[PDB]
RNA sequence: AAUCCCCCGUGCCCAUAGCGGCGUGGAACCACCCGUUCCCAUUCCGAACACGGAAGUGAAACGCGCCAGCGCCGAUGGUACUGGGCGGGCGACCGCCUGGGAGAGUAGGUCGGUGCGGGGGAU
RNA sequence: GCUGACUGGGGCCUGUAGAGCACUGAUAGGGCUAGGGGGCCCACCAGCCUACCAAACCCUGUCAAACUCCGAAGGGUCCCA
RNA sequence: UCGCCUCCUAAAAGGUAACGGAGGCGCCCAAAGGUCCCCUCAGGCGGGACGGAAAUCCGCCGGAGAGCGCAAGGGUAGAAG
């Protein structure tokens, strides 16, 4: 096959899906214990620690709100940046409510999405 | 570190499978886990050769409800030696399969690095 | 086209009077009478379109 | 260099129907030999025969191993005259790439083979050559 | 700079298309005559490639 | 009233595909790179492929058209310096 | 022993009496020499199974010599070597042979015989410290009797590069069994 | 604040990263974990996807490190093929002169390297 | 009106000749093996052994325009001369 | 035997006859259509029901060799699936 590939779980490339265009991976990556989401921005593109459940402690609000908040603020450190709308990247997970989450986290935000 | 090797429920299997709607019924009251699998083939050995029919039943348990099982039937069975085989794993009764775990185990489902097994630890 | 009374008969639309119709092949094949799409006659936009003919 | 069809389309996939590539015997060291150096789809039968010709002058040991086999095919006339070819097959051979290792008469001491394959060689059909490999012969 | 001085040789007549390219383009009438042109690979190449074609001597 | 067998004979017909632009020409969102028809073209240029590497045509405008599955959707950007402030 | 030369040179040298090999030794590689003269008296003897070398400036007179050739082209006259030295506690590529003395029992009674798709062995017992001759024959031959690797049979350094159960060599009908 | 260890998301380089063999790590990390009213969810169980949390643990997927068995890569000189130019055989074809010059064949090589960020860890 | 065959350079294409085996189909000596054998307890025995046929995997080996993990010789094309 | 689709032949762009090679088509599929959501093959190995080729389930191994309506070639699981 190819490396990814004869591995799985994957679909980086729904990633792609996106990577067209639409302006940035707003990148929800997940591992329970937190989140932490970033922005690859087609052209080589880089990020800006927008949203992570430790650049601002690990609070103690779970899921839920957690996601809420960092989102929101994500969105705004973001806009801050210079942004506008960005684009939704499901980094895994069936928009688990989770990612729901930290997906109105942009909605609020303002960040267009 | 024995804290390993000495195993933990992974996998039991409870099933059956005529060429044929219900009997698969008697299986839900017994359990709890469905298992609509269409079996094969193309000739008369029972008049089986409609290649394609629903046919094939298999009431997968692995650990919890299995225990509600290995428990509440275990008592009905009566062999406990040879059908004991090799790759620690063995079956009986009406259609009866289960396999142990030691834990070298599951690596084995990796879709990456998957070691094929090391006969060592199984 | 080709006249097929073979399982290829041709047919089109109609936009509940959007008014004319538009380009369709079908087949007995399966489900008979049965024909419903939506489409746009010049008629404004849209309508229920059935096709039989 | 003209050659067959398609392998499962003309003529493809056979068993050239022939004479099998051992007789003769073993042993470590001296290369007792025939190859030869001529270009051609070398001849089915005629080699099937020569060769198990050297065979039957001999019946033992001295490495009667033979480096040869036909695998693809000849046509010509069956049908309506000369013009348009459909196409008969006959003469199943190889390309004897000029030269090259043909079929040897290997072991220790026991130049009853050597002449034998000799007997082989005058048999053949391209003028072939006579010879010695990795040491010489004893 | 050197400076090649080519003569004529062995006519092109039936000799290959474009090779009568690098003959019109060297700058090649009449017969047996010479030519001259600065080492320049272009050049040096169009007249190495037609070799043969005649003789290549260094001066300028 | 009909056609016959054992006679083969039966010659075949004509195609066009290519390589039309070749990489790295004077790009003109056109017909991009082709062995594939109903393509479904992409971005600059291409480079993924059943081989490696990867393909650069110093050429860019709006878009190409691919090759199914040969050739590369391209998508891996490159408007080519030659896109900068006029 | 001898063999010389090492500039850059081949379609002449390749011409005459001094066909081209390569100086090859693990790190280091200069301009073919030597001279096909020499190569006729010593690959003679033995080229990958015994073992000598040469004395160019004296330079390192040291061994291996060749583990790479072919007597290549058509006429079965070589050209173009392949040279490699070993001063070395390391050698593992040893390629010498074994043999028998034909141990009547197939032969000398059933006319059978046998096939020795063996001979050679590609192995690495002690480095610079390889028989010459390995003999290894424990006799038995007939019916459809077969034997290989794994038995083998092998004396001091330990190596087997290769591998069990294969090509060593057994008994097949000369005529029948 | 804008120096190195480290893990974490993670990006380019399509096996000199894969295999597997031993090993190391949990504070920090991560997973495994616990449990299942409600979100959402299995054609069958929330095994996967799941929501809500300690304790338990590094076993398991996991990260560096060691190992060449497989595996991947891979040169020098080196042969065939040949661009071109001219000679020898009625011959299939042989040869030479001038740039190009694969694989395979032994060296030998490798068990990633490198992008950006986030957490720490170095007053 | 320097834009042309051609030559130098530089990308970027083809992938015959070659060559090779893991894609495929050949294929030969061979070994492991199980299908047929085949001789032995007569033999539902499914137990036994073994010198003939074999599939498959292995080692040694080979061929291919409609095979190619490999890969030129060269031709192509844009541009720079 | 006359039209079209694929392969070789085309000497490596693209492109050439031949009464040269082989082989398919004058359909279909209202859902193999659109898109959103999830699945990761054949095959081999080992272990059990009705099963002693040839399923059904379970546990490993896997440049995908399965697969795609229909023919060849291309593709390619990231999937067309």
């Amino acid at each position: 096959p190819m490396r990814r590939r004869r591995e799985a779980r994957t679909d980086y490339h729904q990633r792609l899906r996106l990577l067209k265009s639409g302006k940035p991976r707003l990148v929800a990556r997940k591992s329970n214990k937190h989140v932490r989401a970033q922005l690859v921005t087609p052209n080589g593109d880089d990020t800006l620690a927008s949203a992570h459940s430790s650049d601002l402690a690990e609070y103690g609000w779970e899921p839920t709100g957690s996601a809420y908040l960092t989102g929101l603020l994500a969105g705004l450190r973001a806009q801050e940046a210079g942004v506008e709308e960005a684009v939704l990247d499901i980094g895994l997970n069936s928009p688990t409510p989770k990612v729901f989450a930290i997906q109105e986290g942009a909605i609020d935000a303002g960040l267009d999405i | 570190f024995h804290e390993m090797r000495e195993p933990r429920i992974e996998k039991v299997v409870v099933h059956m499978g005529i060429g044929h709607a219900n009997a698969e019924d008697i299986l839900g009251e017994i359990t709890g886990q469905m298992p609509v699998r269409t079996k094969a083939k193309r000739t008369v050995g029972e008049f089986d050769i409609r290649e394609g029919d629903p046919i094939g039943a298999k009431v997968t348990l692995r650990d919890e409800m299995a225990e509600e099982f290995l428990q509440t039937a275990l008592p009905l069975a009566e062999l406990a030696t040879s059908q004991f085989d090799d790759t620690g794993n063995f079956s009986f009764g009406l259609d009866v399969t289960v396999n142990l775990v030691r834990p070298g185990y599951r690596v084995a489902k990796r879709d990456k690095a998957s070691r094929s097994i090391p006969t060592k630890h199984r | 086209a080709k006249d097929g009374p073979r399982i290829i008969v041709k047919m089109e639309s109609s936009a509940g009077t959007g008014f004319y119709y538009t380009t369709t092949k079908n087949r007995r094949n399966t489900q008979a009478k049965l024909e419903l799409k939506k489409y746009d006659p010049v008629a404004k936009k849209h309508v229920v379109f059935r096709e039989k003919k | 260099s003209i050659k067959p069809t398609r392998r499962e389309y003309i003529s493809g996939i056979p068993g050239k129907g022939i004479a099998q590539f051992k007789m003769g015997n073993n042993t470590y060291p001296a290369q007792v030999e025939n190859v030869v150096e001529k270009p051609v789809q070398i001849r089915h039968n005629a080699l099937e025969a020569a060769r198990n010709a050297a065979n039957r002058f001999v019946q033992n040991s001295g490495k009667f191993r033979i480096r040869k086999f036909p695998f693809h095919v000849i046509r010509e006339q069956d049908g309506d005259g000369m013009r348009a070819p459909f196409g008969k097959s006959v003469g199943t051979a190889a390309r004897s790439h000029g030269a090259n290792h043909d079929f040897i008469a290997w072991v220790n001491p026991d130049p009853a083979v050597e002449f034998a394959w000799r007997r082989a060689y005058m048999k053949v059909t391209p003028t072939v050559n006579i010879d010695s490999s990795p040491a010489g012969n004893a | 700079m050197p400076r090649l001085k080519v003569k004529l040789v062995k006519s092109p007549i039936g000799y290959p298309k474009d090779q009568k390219a690098a003959l019109k383009a060297l700058g090649l009438r009449r017969l047996q005559q010479e030519r001259v042109l600065e080492d320049t690979p272009a050049i040096r190449g169009n007249v190495e490639k037609v070799a043969h074609l005649v003789r290549v001597e260094v001066v300028e | 009233a009909h056609k016959k067998g054992v006679g083969s004979s039966k010659n075949g017909r004509d195609s066009n595909p290519k390589y039309l632009g070749v990489k790295k020409f004077g790009g003109e969102v056109v017909k991009a790179g082709n062995i594939l028809v109903r393509q479904r073209g992409t971005k600059f240029k291409a480079g993924q492929g059943v081989g490696m590497g990867r393909d650069h045509t110093l050429f860019a405008l709006s878009d190409g058209k691919v090759v199914f599955i040969n050739k590369g959707k391209g998508a891996r950007f490159i408007s080519i310096e030659a896109a900068q402030t006029e | 022993m001898e063999l010389t030369a090492k500039p850059r040179t081949p379609k002449q040298k390749l011409d005459e009496s001094m066909i081209a090999a390569v100086a090859y030794n693990k790190e280091n590689n200069v301009s073919f020499a030597l001279d096909r003269k020499a190569f006729d008296r010593a690959f003679r003897q033995q080229s990958t199974t015994g073992l000598f070398d040469i004395t160019v400036e004296g330079g390192e007179t040291f061994p291996a010599l060749v583990k790479a050739v072919q007597m290549d082209k058509r006429k079965r006259a070589p050209i173009h070597v392949d040279f490699y030295m070993v001063t070395y506690g390391e050698p593992v590529e040893v390629s010498v042979p074994v043999h028998t003395t034909g141990r009547s029992q197939g032969e000398v009674q059933g006319g059978l015989v046998d096939i020795v798709v063996h001979n050679l062995q590609i192995v690495a017992p002690g480095p610079r410290r390889i028989p010459q001759e390995l003999v290894v024959d424990v006799t038995k031959m007939n019916i459809g009797d077969h034997i290989t690797a794994g038995d083998i049979k092998l004396p001091e350094g330990c190596t087997l590069a290769a591998d069990p159960e294969l090509t060593v060599v057994s008994v097949l009908p000369p005529r029948l069994t």
